[PDB]
């Protein structure tokens, strides 16, 4: 009765998203060719939220692939599992975004958006009501934060009332490429702070720290890094894909996590993780799960949780588990750790429990929480910006595209403002 | 002739309904398709060739949660449109249950409500079932008291909450949901009984000895709270009480209705065959206070009232024995305007004994649907998470947003203010 | 005469019917040919339903039972589709209640036995062998295909695979489940067995 | 489960 | 005695017929080719060795429509003349269904049916089918009437259309056609009943469940209507009511002769076991708004006068009870030159099912013909669609341009305006 | 028809009982199918259960037992674990009193023949050899199973190796010991046991 | 479709 509709932009959209499908896929018995193998009553009855029919009993996914260039879209239909998007939701445009926010958002991207926008509301418009829609995308190149954030804005105003969870991946700074990412993060963040009601920061160094120093993988590729961010998308919206003994939503996570429409930029995390040697010798409980689903590096942005404190936070359990546990063990780290948890809210948790665990494990949690230490993230990218910005840096590209200088002075503002706003509550 | 209509409303109200009708279908015999292989009356019909339709209404604005009785073996029981449904929850909004997305599913509510109540000789009570730490639970449910207390005027409308726990939660919004929803259990409620689910995990941790229930196991204890308390409606015994006599030799003056549950003769079976569960053990099990399905503590509060439900092979003498020697315990006290304090009630049936769930066979039951001052503390407990949030206006744009003006909030709270005001005045 | 005239099983108990009334006429005020519900016919043969034990029970085991027929093929994606959901059905109403009361019999569209045979494994209703000659009777009497090889003799498809189809003791058509017809309630078109009134006699 | 019936008490 | 002949004109008039006597067959045992392996004499004659063959008239001026009538199952069940085609269509115009061709075809219709009635032996009526809002169900339906009127005269000529819903429409000359077929409807036709696709529409959503119903699942419905109304001609009631007391004991001032349809139960086959059919549940359900036939919701109106139509295992003093109950129901309100306004009729026969069909086996049905002022809506919708068409002369090259004078839109402006004042001065 | 619809036992038992059923039918007003109540059959063919001294008992030997499948694999460390509180909760509570008062059949999950005896030479109480077609079916009957190898019909497992689940006299249910369940009390679930109102009648 | 008849309703 409710339909998540997955729009992927930029080559980090399309990459990330080509998991998430992968995912989906195999969490619901879908063989990359749209037959179902495998016979149960739960991996279909609730599939409309993913998938829709095609008369020939083919599951068709809810993808509305993007990207400024026949580049990666095409190795995602070349590659496994890429049979399953439909040809049409698979818009090209040739002219080039080359890492340029204002190429994506002013100049090219303005006329491709009125065909993508065309296909997104053919897609989620007829049905008799979207529970809301999902973007993937960086905003670090110029497809992503330029485009990505485009179409933001208009479906924002077409659909004023659904909820746009956006997995954004912010630039890294410590160690990263492209010289102009703190141009395309800025202006970027003064609109997802007004038409987004929830944004999952995700860095890519804080995936290469979960593979490094969890998983203790040998070469951490960004096909496995993409893999643990499909982790986090699917187990937010388990929920709404599943039953369970204490469902939820993802209205249910915004009004749970958003004290003012401003504050809301999240910080995921998703952890029955563990190395190669040692899934045979680690046990499986919910102290187990909660104990690696607060602890410092689980978190999938670069940004330390101890560094701040907890305006609020979730949970989202999976799996056959005793009610208690999940209760008690929100209480254990909120009463123990009160430090890195804040006053004025009160008993600052939200459980939910999902009955069907992800496959092959036996129980799974994603955290989504709101931790003012995401104050250190805009901070890390706007003494990258001002440094830039005194001496009048890589900028002719933006302003001779149709920028005036008042936009980034405004990218500034939104930005610095919001960093305060932060630091009011901490 | 003695019928009585279960709405069940909220998450928690559907699986509470899974184990309550559960209970009733075996305490009368019903298979699970709803052919007995009439005290059936207050729960189930008669359709012709044995059919056995319960008298109940499942609201929920998720479908995901009444979807599993809808796809498990009892679409085939529930009558297909007793189990009403909707498109997108409430989401932990009290504004969006009462006055958004609750005012398109309450017309099909009020309609099979009424439906269900046409095919009554005279309808006892409305057992609503609800939990007020959440969306459709504390919206939808509020307005559909609203909107029975109009239609419905003479009749009782008794309400199961399920009233928000001390330190447990596992919602962050659900002190609006919990001040904000007094208003429909203080004026349009007739009986209002308080349960949270920490006492229900105390209960199942130190007597049933399950040390980790789940809340399928709450709903165990909770659907025996309901066989007890309409034991009399359905089957003879030496004394029997009726919803009338429950909300007339309990409840006192009419704002003072709120009741607390304690059912004692939980007991699995490692424990239960070495003891003697005889009346005297389990009306002292009953009073103890630690088996309040509350978290709230009587030895600070005074029983205005108690209404003892005992249920088997309950002679009276020991009936009459027991109440002295728990009236004579100073640990035990009463206001001074009840001489007697006590609507005693037996049922000849023996309690329905709990094949593979958690509780063991026993010849005898109590259940305690006691009103005291000591309940003017499970809301003074929920006022300080409310002045906390509210002083800086957190979460309140969520709840303006779809028309729930900021003024509520305020005489939602005040209200409350003049809840506990209320009751320290009737103890003095 | 039912559902249709051009079928294997109907011109079959056609010739039995009325040869069985020549002999009794020549034995003997019978008039020829017998009537159509006079005609008395043994819808499946000895041997031709086998269990998930694959052991063979008889047509008179089938008796106060609701029975229909379930035309699948293992590679669709519809027939893949509706089996759990048909799975869950034969589960929620054959534990629900002291009495049985439906069984499928299930009629195979694969291309070759041994998919056949992992399409089968998965289902606990009874079955027929897909080289014994009574499916391809079956769907002719019925007129269910997924492409005309098999000619119809004027007429059109009753419905396309997969196909539940509520069936009597000699064979008449008591009512259609229509998962992928014209009226197209796929999911939810089991719920329209009236198995009160359907049934095997 | 469903339960048996309890033994009908005859008068004395 | 007692025949009825069963005149039908029009695409929707040969296929809501085409149910009628596939229901009709099936009922009384009468086979696809007439044999029977003297209840039948209201609906068919009796040739020789069972050749019982139905009394219709079936009429249309395209051949797409009839030709699969007598090239089908029932080919050999009707007469093959009895089915009477034109050559082309009427095209959507009144004009050319009443002043251009239609008297090549009249001339052959009215002489089948002084066929049909030498072979009786005292006419009930003459039953109707058409569609008001066609070319052949409007224009030669009302050349039908004035023929009729003049020749066969002081006969009960009934009427069931097929008005035009609010807004499912699948026309645009609809609003031309519909009241200028409206003189027939008032001067010549008696117990004109009003159906529109759009109510029956949600009754299969609401009761039968289908979310996709076609023109088969609406004309088993209408079929099921009919076999109600004319049930104790065919069948032994307790309390038999013919054609006659219709047209007395439903009928005010002789001007107002509009009915509304409504059956109960149209319940589904997955439904129909789990509930109670008793008779006062079942003529609450007749009364229900969204039951009504029409799309004329009658809670905003006043009953003049209604006629129930119990039929099945109905015992009287279950009636005459439910009947005090819908009486004391105070959302539906009667006139005050009423009262009472409760004829009602039972027929022993339970209702039949066809093989097939989207019904259940029902015990007991009612068909609840009602006579209110709330059908002044109906014409007051069409009031508004006309005077907007034309308001500047739209499609009226295609009317005058075949034989239709200006003027006549303009008559049927006050045969409409005057039929709405005349609908207001009845509840005063 | 308890606790599963689908499993060979079950399958086995309603064509034995309505076959019988049906031949008291035509030897003599009578409901067809037979109810799950008055069905019957014997749980434990002649030469199944085996006691320690490796010498054979039929089934009417558990009268007024209390009876418990133990579902066992001897390289699991959870039945490595779980053994000696078996062992000690048998001994003890079957030596203290006046009245044998539990069995335990034990049902195999090993690799071979060699595995099964070196498992089960541990181990006093009954058991049923690994060549039986009987361990197999009691493992679809009450849903046992360490890896979906074995096709279950959309159906649950009820629990992974090993687990100790009392039985009733018709394969019923009695109760579920929950060791590996939705419980997850390891070595400890034991003392939920009640001998007391499950009795192998 | 040639529709099947009915049973005949025994007089009662
Ligand atoms: N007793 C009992 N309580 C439950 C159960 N499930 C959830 N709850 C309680 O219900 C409270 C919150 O209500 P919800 O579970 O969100 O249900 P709801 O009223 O429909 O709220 P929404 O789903 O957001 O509309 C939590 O504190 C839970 O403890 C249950 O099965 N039994
Ligand atoms: N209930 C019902 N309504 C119909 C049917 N067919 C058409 N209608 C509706 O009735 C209106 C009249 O359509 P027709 O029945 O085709 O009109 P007609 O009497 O055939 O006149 P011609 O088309 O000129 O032959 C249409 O606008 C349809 O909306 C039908 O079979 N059953
Ligand atoms: N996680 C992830 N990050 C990527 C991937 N490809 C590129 N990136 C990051 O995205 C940034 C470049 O932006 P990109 O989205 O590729 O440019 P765009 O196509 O113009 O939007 C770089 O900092 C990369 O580290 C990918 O497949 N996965
Ligand atoms: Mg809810
Ligand atoms: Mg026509």
């Amino acid at each position: 009765m409710r339909e998540i509709v997955h729009v992927q932009g930029g080559q980090c959209g399309n990459q990330i998203g080509a998991k998430f499908w992968e995912v989906i896929s195999d969490e619901h018995g879908i063989d990359p060719t749209g037959t179902y193998c495998g016979d149960s009553d739960l991996q279909l009855e609730r599939i409309n939220v993913f998938y829709n029919e095609a008369t020939g009993g083919r599951f068709v996914p809810r993808a509305i692939l993007m990207d400024l260039e026949p580049g990666t879209m095409d190795s995602v239909r070349a590659g496994p599992f890429g049979q399953l998007f439909r040809p049409d939701n698979f818009v090209f445009g040739q002219t080039g975004a080359g890492n340029n926010w204002a190429k994506g958002h002013y100049t090219e991207g303005a006329e491709l958006i009125d065909s993508v926008l065309d296909v997104v509301r053919k897609e989620a418009e007829g049905c008799d009501c979207l529970q809301g829609f999902q973007i993937t995308h960086s905003l670090g190149g110029g497809t992503g934060s330029g485009m990505g954030t485009l179409l933001i804005s208009k479906v924002r105003e077409e659909y004023p009332d659904r909820i746009m969870e956006t997995f954004s991946v912010f630039p890294s700074p410590k160690v990263s490429d492209t010289v102009v990412e703190p141009y395309n993060a800025t202006l970027s963040v003064h609109q997802l702070v007004e038409n987004a009601d929830e944004v999952q920061v995700i860095d890519n160094e804080a995936l290469y720290d979960i593979c490094f120093r969890t998983l203790k993988l040998t070469t951490p590729t960004y096909g496995d890094l993409n893999h643990l961010v499909s982790a986090a998308m699917s187990g937010v919206t388990c929920c709404l894909r599943f039953p369970g003994q204490l469902n939820s939503d993802l209205r249910k996570l915004a009004v749970n996590l958003i004290p003012f429409p401003r504050l809301h930029f999240f910080l995921i995390g998703f952890a029955p993780l563990t190395s190669r040697g040692s899934q045979q010798y680690r046990a499986l409980s919910v102290p187990e799960l909660t104990q690696q689903m607060f602890d410092a590096k689980n978190m999938m942005c670069a940004s330390d949780p101890r560094h701040g404190r907890y305006l609020t936070a979730s949970a989202m359990f999976r799996g056959r588990m005793s009610t208690k546990e999940v209760d008690e063990q929100m209480l254990n780290v909120q009463n123990k750790n009160s430090s890195y948890f804040v006053e004025w809210i009160p008993n600052n948790m939200k459980s939910s429990v999902c009955d069907i665990p992800p496959k092959g494990l036996k129980m799974s949690v994603t955290f989504v929480g709101n931790s003012t230490a995401i104050q250190e993230m805009f901070k890390r990218v706007s003494d990258q910006f001002t440094a830039m910005f005194r001496r009048k840096a890589f900028l002719h590209w933006y302003t001779g595209e149709g920028m005036d200088e008042m936009e980034f002075t405004e990218a500034e503002s939104n930005m610095n403002d919001l960093v305060s706003e932060y630091q009011q509550y901490q | 002739m003695r019928e009585v209509i279960s709405i069940h409303v909220g998450q928690a109200g559907i699986q509470i309904g899974n184990a309550c009708w559960e209970l009733f279908c075996l305490e009368h015999g019903i298979q699970p398709d709803g052919q007995m292989p009439d005290a059936f009356n207050t729960f189930f019909s008669e359709t012709g060739a044995g059919k056995h339709v319960p008298r109940c209404v499942f609201l929920d604005l998720e479908p995901t949660v009444v979807d599993e009785v809808r796809t498990g073996t009892y679409r085939h029981l529930f009558h297909p449109e007793q189990l009403i449904s909707g498109k997108e929850d409430a989401a932990n909004n009290f504004a969006r249950g009462h006055y958004t997305i609750g005012k398109e599913i309450v017309d099909l509510s009020l309609d099979r409500i009424r439906k269900l109540a046409d095919n009554c000789t005279g309808l006892q009570g409305f057992l609503m079932f609800n939990a007020v730490g959440g969306g459709t639970g504390s919206g939808l449910g509020c307005l559909l008291l609203e909107r029975l207390s109009v239609d419905y005027g003479k009749k009782s409308k008794l309400n199961f909450c399920s009233w928000p726990s001390p330190q447990v939660s596992t919602a962050v919004v659900e002190p609006y949901n919990s001040v904000l929803s007094t208003h429909s259990l203080l004026e349009h409620t007739d009986v209002a009984v308080m349960l949270d689910n920490e006492a229900i995990y105390d209960i199942c941790r130190r007597n049933l000895d399950i040390e980790r229930p789940t809340y399928t196991n709450l709903n165990r204890l909770i659907a025996q709270v309901i066989s007890s308390l309409t034991a009399s409606l359905r089957f003879d015994g030496a004394l029997n009480v009726d919803v009338t006599e429950f909300q007339t030799n309990l409840v006192p003056y009419p704002r003072i209705h709120f009741m607390l549950s304690s059912y004692a003769p939980i007991i699995s079976a490692e424990k239960a065959y070495h003891e003697q569960l005889s009346v005297a053990e389990i009306t002292n099990s009953a009073f103890e206070p630690a088996s309040m399905m509350a978290k709230c503590d009587p030895r600070h509060g005074k029983y205005m009232a108690c209404c003892l439900m005992y249920r088997g092979d309950v002679v009276p003498k020991d009936v009459n024995a027991a109440v002295a020697t728990i009236k004579t315990k100073r640990t035990i006290q009463f206001v001074d305007w009840c001489p007697t304090g006590f609507k005693c009630g037996i049922n000849y049936q023996p309690p329905t004994v709990v094949p593979g769930g958690d509780l063991a066979k026993v010849m005898r039951a109590v259940c305690m649907i006691s009103n005291s001052t000591a309940i003017a503390e499970v809301f003074s407990r929920m006022d300080h998470k409310f002045d906390l949030m509210y002083a800086k206006r957190a979460f309140v744009h969520w709840y303006v947003g779809e028309g729930m003006e900021e003024g509520e909030f305020s005489e939602a709270r005040e209200d409350l203010a003049a809840l506990e005001k209320d009751y320290e005045e009737v103890g003095i | 005469s039912q559902p249709v005239f051009a079928s294997p099983l109907n011109v079959e108990k056609r010739r039995l019917n009325e040869e069985r009334a020549l002999m009794q006429a020549q034995k003997a005020n019978i008039q020829l040919p017998p009537n159509y519900g006079d005609m008395d016919l043994i819808l499946f043969p000895e041997g031709s339903l086998k269990n998930s034990n694959n052991t063979v029970i008889p047509q008179s085991h089938l008796k106060g039972k609701s029975v229909a027929l379930y035309f699948a093929d293992g590679a669709d994606p519809k027939c893949a589709s509706l089996l759990p959901f048909l799975l869950n059905y034969y589960r929620t109403m054959n534990e629900g209640g002291a009495n049985q009361k439906i069984e499928i019999i299930f009629v195979s569209l694969d291309r070759d036995r041994e998919a056949f045979e992992s399409h089968r494994a998965h289902m606990p209703w009874l079955s027929i062998d897909l080289e014994n000659p009574l499916t391809e009777i079956l769907k002719r009497h019925f007129r269910v295909m997924k492409e005309y090889e098999v000619p119809t003799y004027g007429y059109g498809s009753r419905t396309g695979v997969p196909s539940v189809i509520v069936i009597g003791s000699d064979g008449r058509e008591a009512q259609f489940l229509p998962i992928c017809s014209g009226l197209e309630e796929g999911d939810r078109a089991l719920l329209r067995w009236d198995w009160r009134n359907t049934k095997f006699a | 489960v469903a339960k048996p019936l309890p033994p009908p008490v005859q008068t004395v």
